[PDB]
This record gives structure tokens, C-alpha cells and sequence, in this order.
């Protein structure tokens, strides 16, 4: 267009050249302004001391210059000049700043995930970032895409009214699957909204999966753990309720009940042909229908 | 299909079967190391009573008397360059 | 004396003398990773050019074409239980 | 002594007992407390709406009431009582109160250790404390010792003026000697001043030694590692100047400089068994010794 954009960054000098203007007195030019600390068209007197004096001022050879640009000096700066010869000519800058934040950061990342079950994977951090910006996630080098799977992300953005700069939080939530990968590695990376650059990218996190076993409400446990075992010896059965204080546990051979008390533990002591069969044991309760622990099959070898 | 995925896999899984037994399950107490090396490690086998405690003893660096998953890590690791000089020779 | 602390030491040293080599002084090339797979490790010595390509592909998580100690461990906590397997027959 | 030593927890309601006063009016009772809040000796009136009602009250029963307790209240507290039968009954405490941080966190603490050289393992962080207390640490589950070894710590206390509080660092520098632990364990705790209470103890870290190689001038390395080739075949001789752009690089066989050209490298191809001996590489440079590499025996095998 006829506007040419500038984009400055915060805190540092900027200089607009009055296009087509005398290097030296006498010049006819002049400066028209409208930014956020403006409001409003402002002409900019190139006389010393003005309302603006320490923002911007007019150099000798026409052209503007702001010592340290802000967030409000953002707007529209115009110079019309009459050359020596001389024809008007104009020029017309839209400008714009930024901000690059420091090295974004991972906190309260997980050591361990939980296969089967969201979890909080950690949180990406941005500070002093103008404009916004954004923050996105890698998984094993590749980019990560949000609510696909079970992969899901938690966004937020703050402004900062000291400073005008942003905060951004990114919370990752994933649910591996069981039988996926056992180290899965994240990373996340900033991408600044202007101008266009590198993305700022974290260290890499690698945290190990855990896939819990499935949890029976009745638990079976036999040593030796195969349930095979050479003539004679021991055979130990033993069996917990988890979520009872006191569990009535009643044994049981092929799926009869054996004559026998309730009892947490079943040793076959001297273990004969004859004690060669499907093990269980039965959690009965008031009010509840008995449940049944995992069968277990005990044989004897040569 | 990645030989290097199950691997990985089983270690972790092997870690929390005998973790999970008692105490914190996530940690291995004592008796819970002691059966995952008898029962699942290779080097185990020869050792006697004494010398696993010894083993179980600069296992457990902070003293807690647990071994939790990194101090199991290392442990493998030193595994490995031990297994590697006995399939050498 | 510990034989823990030798191995342990030996692997941290085994790293750095092939890491050190060229570019990052700490993360290891795939030139670099090759050189210690085949001088170092016995899984190394039947393994094709194109299976250690494959391997180190793998051990290359984020894909920075670098393998660092944290990627080297987990390989050698793998080569742990392949090896363990292998010495049971 | 005759002054009963109270310590009260900060935020926390606190009730003084008027030994030897009637449960019922009419009593003859006072307080009188001297804290940082008065500087001074005051006597405080039974009656509601007083210049301090809002910090500390006097019960229906004679005891002395603080719904919040703060720092500032630290000081004297007497209570002079007359019995209804009646013999004057005195009560003398001293008040100190207290505060416990949350625990304690090791901040920018390193995976790897160089040996040979100071590191800083990490800084330990106590927020939110008072008394100030201090902070120590722990080594392969024992206290680590402080200015012995290579061992040494740089500390810091600040205190908030808007709250009173106290904000601990506790900087660990060590020196691992070759040879040393490759896996050393550091934690890190909080001691309380007050009260008599159970440290405060940062989860463990256990960062890796590295022990750096000596680094020689000139640097020499022979393909294969060994020094020794079967019959025929090639023997590659790399030398590198670390600190020189433009190394000019000669050639020995046996101590004896061989009639070469400066050449980097020395190719021996085709070994023959005249071709054994001890070979090196000599840096040489203008206005300076030359400097020699380490020797390498090359020799060949049947
Ligand atoms: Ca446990
Ligand atoms: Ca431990
Ligand atoms: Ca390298
Ligand atoms: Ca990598
Ligand atoms: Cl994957
Ligand atoms: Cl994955
Ligand atoms: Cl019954
Ligand atoms: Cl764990
Ligand atoms: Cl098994
Ligand atoms: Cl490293
Ligand atoms: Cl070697
Ligand atoms: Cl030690
Ligand atoms: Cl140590
Ligand atoms: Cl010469
Ligand atoms: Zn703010
Ligand atoms: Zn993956
Ligand atoms: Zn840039
Ligand atoms: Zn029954
Ligand atoms: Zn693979
Ligand atoms: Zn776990
Ligand atoms: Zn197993
Ligand atoms: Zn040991
Ligand atoms: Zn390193
Ligand atoms: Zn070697
Ligand atoms: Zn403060
Ligand atoms: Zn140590
Ligand atoms: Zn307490
Ligand atoms: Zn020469």
C-alpha cells in the first residue's frame, strides 16, 4: 500500500525519514502523528521542548526520531515535504512493536505417566512477550496436535498493566495408551506473534509410562508364582480384598468350595497328585453378592 | 515391533511389579529388591545373602532404606556394561 | 573397590570419550554414536550398517540428529535387560 | 524461672491463663504486657472497645485473648490476680512465636559435575520463615560439612519488611576429586529455630562426574586405537593444535624428525616391519619452545 510498515522493537531507538526533504535549512516540511499517546492527529513541532520532546523529536536533516519506542508510539506517522525544486512528496509509516520474551520454561513437569488416565504432563511458561504470541507442543520431534487422541491442552493469557507485556501458560494433558511408547519426549516452543522469527524452543522432557496392572477386587497371589511344583514341598495361597477391613475369605477347588473355615491363607503342604487342581478363593459380605479372585492352576513336575 | 520399546517397557513394568507390594509403591523396600534381583536379574542368581545385602546397601544412596526408580536406573545402566564385558569373554 | 561405582564411572567416561569429538562436546553425532555402538559394545559387533542406522534413529527422540546422556541411558537401561535375557540360554 | 516461656504459632489464636482469678465477677485482676506494638508498658483494661481490642482481649473468666498472633506481640505478658479468699496470684509469660516455610526446593541445580574444578550443585531455597532458622546439607544420606574437601557453601538470609518473614539461600560449591563418586546424592533441610521441630527436607538429587581427559598442547590420534595392524594395510597419524589456527606440524619417527613436509597427517600404508617404531608430532611456532605430543608405539602382528 501506500503506508510502509515498521516494526520496531521495544525499548530501541527508531528513525523515520522524511522522504524528499532538504538535508539542510530552509526545509518545508512537516510531521503528523496519531498514536496511542496521542489519541488524536498531533502535529509534531520541530522546535525544541515540545509536548512530546522526550519521545520523539525532529532531527536537522527532517527525519523523526524516538530514543526508546513503546507499546503507545504505536500509529500512524506522516512527513509532507516540499523539495528545493520542488514538488510535495509524502511519506507514510504504519508502525508497530514487539517484544521477544526470554527462553520459554516446562514447570511442574511429571517424572511418570499413567497409562490409561489423563495426566498433567507440565505446564509451558512465557513471559514478556508483545504481542501475545503463542505456544505450541512437540511429541518425539514431530508437532503435537490438541484434542486429538486424548491429548488436550489448557490455554491462558495474561496481560501485564505494569508493562503492557503477556504471560502465557500452556497446560499439556495426555492419556497414553497402554502399549504405546514407554519415553515419550515433549518440548514446547514459543512463537511470536511479530515479527516473523524462530520459534524459542524449551529442553525436551522425557517421561517414563507406567502401565498399572488391572486391579481385581479379589487378589490372588501364589508362591512359588508359576503354581507348578516338584513332589512334596509347598504350595502357599493367598488372597485380599483391598477395600474391606475385614474380608470372609472362602477357599475353593475346581469351583466347590473346600471344607474348610474362612481363612486369608491356604497351605498344601507335602503337595501329592492328589492336590492337583483349579485354585479360588470367594469374598462373601452382608447385602453384597460374593466375588471371585483370578483361578489359579497348580500342577506337580518330574 | 521395536525391540527397544519392549525393553524399555519391561523394565518399567518389572520395576512397579515388585514396588507395588508393599510400602510406598513406588519404592522398593528391602525385601522387594531382593526378590526382583533373584527372580528377574541374571546376576542375582549367583549371589548369596551377604552379598545382595551389600548390593541392596549401595543401591539405596540417600539411605531411606527404599530404592526408588532412579536409583534403579543407574543400577541397570551399571548392569549393562557389566553383562556387556561377560558376553565378550 | 565398589564394582557399581566402576561401571557406573566407566559409562560416563565411555560417553564422553566419543561425544567430545566433533561438534557438541557433550551430545553424541551420529558418527560418534556408530564409533561407540561397534568399539564398545558387544550388541554392536553383528549389527549392520543399516540396522545401526536404524538403531540410532530410534535413539534419537526428539530428532536433533544428537543422541544426549539422557537418550544414552535409557539405551544402555534397554541393553541391560536384552543382554539379561541372552546370559539366562 | 518465674517467666513461663510461650511460643505461639503466627496466625494462630492464643489464650493466657490469670492464674489464681475467679471464674466470676467480681474479680480483682490486670494485665500488664509490654510487646512491639506498645514499646512501652501498658495496662490493658477488661473493658471492650479498648486502644487494642482488636489485637488482644480480656475474658469474662480473666485470661488474656489474641485471636491472631503476630510478630509484633512478642514480649512480657503479666497477670496480677487477687484470690476471693484472698492471696495476690501472679502469672508471668514471655512470648515468642513462630512461623514454618514451605519446603524447601533446590533451584538451578546441575546434572553434571566436572571433576577437578568447583561446581555449584544447586541453591537451596527457604521461603516464608520465622525465626530465620537455617538451612543444611546432606550427602550420600549423611550431613555434608562445609569448608572442608573442596566443599563450600555461600549463604544468605533477607527479610520481608511486609510481612517479617525470612527468605534462606544456601549456595553448594564442591570440588569432586578424580576418582570420586560418579553419582554423588545431595539434599538439602530446614532446621526451624523455633520451635523444637522436625527438619524440612528438599527431595534428593544425584548429579553425574564427569572426569575430563588431561588436555594435551598437541593432540595425537592413531586409527586403529591401538597401535598395532596386521601385515600390510594402513596406519593413520591425525595431530591437532587446539590453540593454534595455523599449526605447522612435523613428523618424528623415534625421536627424529622425519624428512617431511609440515603436514597434519601421516598416512603409513603398506606396513612393513620397517615401519615400526615410536612415532609423535611436533608443533613448532615462531618465537616460541616446540611443543611435542604424546608417543605412540606402532607395531604389527601375525
Ligand atoms: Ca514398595
Ligand atoms: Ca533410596
Ligand atoms: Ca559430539
Ligand atoms: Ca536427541
Ligand atoms: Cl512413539
Ligand atoms: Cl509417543
Ligand atoms: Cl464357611
Ligand atoms: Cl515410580
Ligand atoms: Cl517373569
Ligand atoms: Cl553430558
Ligand atoms: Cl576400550
Ligand atoms: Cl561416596
Ligand atoms: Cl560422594
Ligand atoms: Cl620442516
Ligand atoms: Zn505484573
Ligand atoms: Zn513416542
Ligand atoms: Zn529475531
Ligand atoms: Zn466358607
Ligand atoms: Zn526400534
Ligand atoms: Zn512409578
Ligand atoms: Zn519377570
Ligand atoms: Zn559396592
Ligand atoms: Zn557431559
Ligand atoms: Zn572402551
Ligand atoms: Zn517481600
Ligand atoms: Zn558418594
Ligand atoms: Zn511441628
Ligand atoms: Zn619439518
Amino acid at each position: 500500500a501506500m503506508a510502509q510498515n515498521i516494526t520496531a522493537r521495544i525499548g530501541e531507538p527508531l528513525v523515520l525519514k522524511c522522504k524528499g526533504a532538504p538535508k539542510k535549512p530552509p526545509q518545508r516540511l512537516e510531521w503528523k502523528l496519531n498514536t496511542g499517546r496521542t489519541e488524536a492527529w498531533k502535529v509534531l513541532s520541530p522546535q525544541g521542548g515540545g509536548p512530546w520532546d522526550s519521545v520523539a523529536r525532529v532531527l536537522p536533516n527532517g527525519s523523526l526520531f524516538l530514543p526508546a519506542v513503546g507499546i503507545q508510539d504505536e500509529g500512524i506517522f506522516r512527513c509532507q515535504a516540499m523539495n528545493r525544486n520542488g514538488k510535495e512528496t509524502k511519506s507514510n509509516y504504519r508502525v508497530r512493536v514487539y517484544q521477544i520474551p526470554g527462553k520459554p520454561e516446562i514447570v511442574d513437569s511429571a517424572s511418570e505417566l499413567t497409562a490409561g488416565v489423563p495426566n498433567k504432563v507440565g505446564t509451558c511458561v512465557s513471559e514478556g512477550s508483545y504481542p501475545a504470541g503463542t505456544l505450541s507442543w512437540h511429541l518425539d520431534g514431530k508437532p503435537l496436535v490438541p484434542n486429538e487422541k486424548g491429548v488436550s491442552v489448557k490455554e491462558q493469557t495474561r496481560r501485564h498493566p505494569e508493562t503492557g507485556l503477556f504471560t502465557l501458560q500452556s497446560e499439556l494433558m495426555v492419556t497414553p495408551a497402554r502399549g504405546g511408547d514407554p519415553r515419550p519426549t515433549f518440548s514446547c516452543s514459543f512463537s511470536p506473534g511479530l515479527p516473523r522469527h524462530r520459534a524459542l524452543r524449551t529442553a525436551p522432557i522425557q517421561p517414563r509410562v507406567w502401565e498399572p496392572v488391572p486391579l481385581e477386587e479379589v487378589q490372588l497371589v501364589v508362591e512359588p508364582e508359576g503354581g507348578a511344583v516338584a513332589p512334596g514341598g509347598t504350595v502357599t495361597l493367598t488372597c485380599e480384598v483391598p477395600a474391606q477391613p475385614s474380608p470372609q475369605i472362602h477357599w475353593m477347588k475346581d469351583g466347590v468350595p473346600l471344607p474348610l473355615p474362612p481363612s486369608p491363607v491356604l497351605i498344601l503342604p507335602e503337595i501329592g497328585p492328589q492336590d492337583q487342581g483349579t485354585y479360588s478363593c470367594v469374598a462373601t459380605h452382608s447385602s453384597h453378592g460374593p466375588q471371585e479372585s483370578r483361578a489359579v492352576s497348580i500342577s506337580i513336575i518330574e | 515391533a521395536c525391540p527397544l520399546d519392549q525393553a524399555i517397557g519391561l523394565l518399567v513394568a518389572i520395576f512397579h511389579k515388585y514396588s507395588g507390594r508393599e510400602g510406598d509403591k513406588h519404592t522398593l523396600s528391602k525385601k522387594e529388591l531382593k526378590e526382583l534381583i533373584q527372580k528377574e536379574l541374571t546376576i542375582g542368581s549367583k549371589l548369596q545373602d551377604a552379598e545382595i545385602a551389600r548390593l541392596m546397601e549401595d543401591l539405596d544412596r540417600n539411605k531411606d532404606q527404599e530404592v526408588n526408580f532412579q536409583e534403579y536406573v543407574t543400577f541397570l545402566g551399571a548392569l549393562a556394561l557389566i553383562y556387556n564385558e561377560a558376553l565378550k569373554g
